[PDB]
């Protein structure tokens, strides 16, 4: 009992993919409640109004709620998506009066550069065996962002970074929240902080971090 | 010395989705008849008094005209086969103040659709569970302006193209 | 198939830990028609029927439906010893009356530790100046941070939501925005949380230009 028919719901690539040149962003084009007696889905693709044909479609998927689940992947150009391009996904089903338009475009409004700032451990863990090393990002829009932990060339595991968090200009600030062990900390060893976002020179930058 | 042949429409919508079925009679003369049909200023082989559409599509559009043996040619009427989920419906668009205003929300295939919005402007004028026909008994001059109705079709929400409504005084 | 739904929401942190607050649990029924009649309400603590509840009259939205709300004042300790909070939604042309449940998060409750953060020496050549409070170690989610400077509320913060940690506590940073000028006096600021694993319900913590 589908009365709709099938909808479409379409997703921008992971922020890294955009700004590192050697990844492959993609955007994602899922089409659900599509009924067994209608299953046949068609996609079209159209960049700034344009369409291309050089999109991915992947095989049907049944769901426990006994309806099909279809998913089309178009690999996009990252100055392209960086300038704003809009993306349509158009999808053709025997179910519908008319073929489903969906659009994603890169948020739009001025980017504003992130500021990088480490925060050595509180006075709370001088007792504590472990110690938290913090990195506050803040000023930056759009909220697409990413942040990594490394020690020493080697990538660090045990970090948390919290959502972007609206800020009161406008702008989005996170902390990003590196845990090691105080033994560490007490040897002068240097922790470093990689944030990637569109607005930062080369997609890129580092802030260091040591007992000095 | 003839009288003029007349175009009805049933039902009366001269606005109708693709699928819908649209029956056109041909009033010549009362006592029943050659009846001669045109569509787009040329000559269809029906020569039935009635022209049966069974499931419109985007060709069944533009100006219809009759005529009977013992009639004039008709003035003309236009049909508009739209596409989509939801057409805002009524008999007519142009009210005088006190009038009945009496809407429908008619959906494609007859779908069903329930949490039916009419709305006025952009705010919201009458809200049902199940889709039901939109009515004003009495109508004043704050009942003009942009009209449209939406819903949910399943899980689904849809909406129809919006339609002027004025009230003359 | 009714139409109205129906929505039970929990009380705010606050309420529930400051004793001299009420903590309320909000039963919203929203879509519903002119046609409908009155909506009646039945509130439950633990299968056990209360009548304390004040339920507002029908309201008119702009998208023409109508929304009722019903308020319950619920007792602090009740809602933190876990009690299940019933709302029974019925009319008069309604086959079977809708019921939502809601309850505190159950769990293991973790006591969060609180540890201040003065303003980074690279950002502290500008302006205005950030000072932080890293809240880490809690469970439930359930918290409230504020501010103050000299023992006096503070409003230029933000605070990040709670963010699952790996040992499954919750930790969050809250940043407040003060002038250059107030930190260099020598101010003391200071990061109050309350949470239920907290004696009292409450903590603080001080941060000043030593
Ligand atoms: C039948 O079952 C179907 C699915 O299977 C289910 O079966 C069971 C087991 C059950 O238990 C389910 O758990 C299971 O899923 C079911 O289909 C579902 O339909 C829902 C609607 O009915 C859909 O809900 C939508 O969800 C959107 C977000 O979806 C993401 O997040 C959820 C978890 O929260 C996740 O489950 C989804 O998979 C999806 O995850 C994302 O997936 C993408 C692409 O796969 C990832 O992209 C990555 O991209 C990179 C590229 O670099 C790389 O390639 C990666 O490989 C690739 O994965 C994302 O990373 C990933 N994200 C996350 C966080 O995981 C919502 O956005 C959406 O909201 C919109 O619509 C709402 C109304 O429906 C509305 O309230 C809301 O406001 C919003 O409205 C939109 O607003 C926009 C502006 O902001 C407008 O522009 C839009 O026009 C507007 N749209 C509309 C319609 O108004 C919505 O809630 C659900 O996604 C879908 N699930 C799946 C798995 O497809 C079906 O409904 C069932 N049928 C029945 C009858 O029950
Ligand atoms: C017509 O328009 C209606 C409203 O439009 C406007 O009307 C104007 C006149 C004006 O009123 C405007 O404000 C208004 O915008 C519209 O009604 C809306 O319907 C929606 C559903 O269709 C409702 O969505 C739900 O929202 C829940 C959360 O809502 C909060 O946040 C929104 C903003 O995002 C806000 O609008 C709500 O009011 C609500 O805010 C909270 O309100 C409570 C109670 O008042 C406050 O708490 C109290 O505070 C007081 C102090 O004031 C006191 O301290 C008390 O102690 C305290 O309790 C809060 O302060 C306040 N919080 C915030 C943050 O603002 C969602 O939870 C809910 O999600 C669930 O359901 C979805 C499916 O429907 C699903 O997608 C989702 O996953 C989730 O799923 C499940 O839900 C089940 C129950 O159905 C549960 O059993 C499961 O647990 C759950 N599962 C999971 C996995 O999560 C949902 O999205 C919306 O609330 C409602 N808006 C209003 C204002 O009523 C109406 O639909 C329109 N009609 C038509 C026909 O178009
Ligand atoms: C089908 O799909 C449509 C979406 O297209 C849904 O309709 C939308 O419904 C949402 C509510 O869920 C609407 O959002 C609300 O819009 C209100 C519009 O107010 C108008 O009028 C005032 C003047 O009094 C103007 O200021 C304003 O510009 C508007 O013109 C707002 O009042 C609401 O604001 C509330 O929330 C915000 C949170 O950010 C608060 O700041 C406010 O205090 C307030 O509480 C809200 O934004 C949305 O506008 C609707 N869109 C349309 C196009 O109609 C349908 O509901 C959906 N489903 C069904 C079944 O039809
Ligand atoms: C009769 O004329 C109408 C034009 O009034 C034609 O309808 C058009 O059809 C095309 C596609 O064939 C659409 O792109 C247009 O939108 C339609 N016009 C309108 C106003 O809706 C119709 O096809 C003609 N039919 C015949 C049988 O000749």
């Amino acid at each position: 009992e589908l009365l709709g028919g099938p909808s479409v719901f379409l997703f921008p690539p992971k922020p890294k993919d955009t700004l590192m040149i050697s990844r492959t962003p993609e955007v994602t084009c899922v089409v659900v409640d599509v009924s067994h007696e209608e299953p046949e889905v068609k996609f079209n693709w159209y960049v700034d109004g344009v369409e291309v044909h050089n999109a991915k479609t992947k095989p049907r998927e049944e769901q426990y709620n006994s309806t099909y689940r279809v998913v089309s992947v178009l690999t996009v150009l990252h100055q392209d998506w960086l300038n704003g391009k809009e993306y349509k996904c158009k999808v053709s089903n025997d179910a519908l009066p008319k073929p489903i338009e969906e659009t994603i475009s890169k948020a739009k409004g001025q980017p504003r550069e992130p500021q990088v700032y480490t925060l050595p451990p509180s006075r709370c863990e001088l007792t504590k065996n472990q110690v938290s090393l913090s990195c506050a990002v803040k000023g930056f829009y759009p909220s697409d962002i990413a942040v990594e932990w490394e020690s020493n060339g080697q990538p660090e595991n045990n970090y948390k970074t919290t959502p972007p968090v609206l800020d009161s200009d406008g702008s989005f600030f996170l902390v990003s929240k590196l845990t090691v062990d105080k033994s560490r900390w007490q040897q002068g060893n240097v922790f470093s902080c990689s944030v990637m976002h569109e607005a930062l020179h080369n997609h890129y930058t580092q802030k260091s971090l040591s007992l000095s | 010395d003839l009288p003029k042949a007349v175009v009805f429409l049933e039902p009366q919508w001269y606005r109708v989705l693709e699928k819908d079925s649209v029956t056109l009679k041909c009033q010549g003369a009362y006592s029943p008849q050659s009846t001669q049909w045109f569509h787009n200023e040329s000559l269809i082989s029906s020569q039935a008094s009635s022209y049966f559409i069974d499931a419109a599509t985007v060709d069944d559009s533009g100006e219809y005209r009759c005529q009977t043996q013992l009639s004039t040619l008709s003035d003309p009427v236009q049909l508009e086969v739209h596409i989509g989920w939801l057409l805002l419906q009524a008999p007519r668009w142009v009210f005088k103040e006190e009038d009945p205003i009496h809407l429908r929300c008619h959906s494609w295939k007859n779908t069903a659709l329930h949490k039916v919005t009419y709305l006025q402007n952009g705010k919201g004028r009458k809200y049902f569970h199940h889709n039901s026909d939109f009515y004003i008994p009495k109508a004043t001059l704050k009942d003009s302006g942009s009209y449209f109705c939406r819903g949910l079709v399943g899980s689904k929400n849809v909406s129809s193209e919006t339609v002027q409504i004025t009230i003359t005084q």
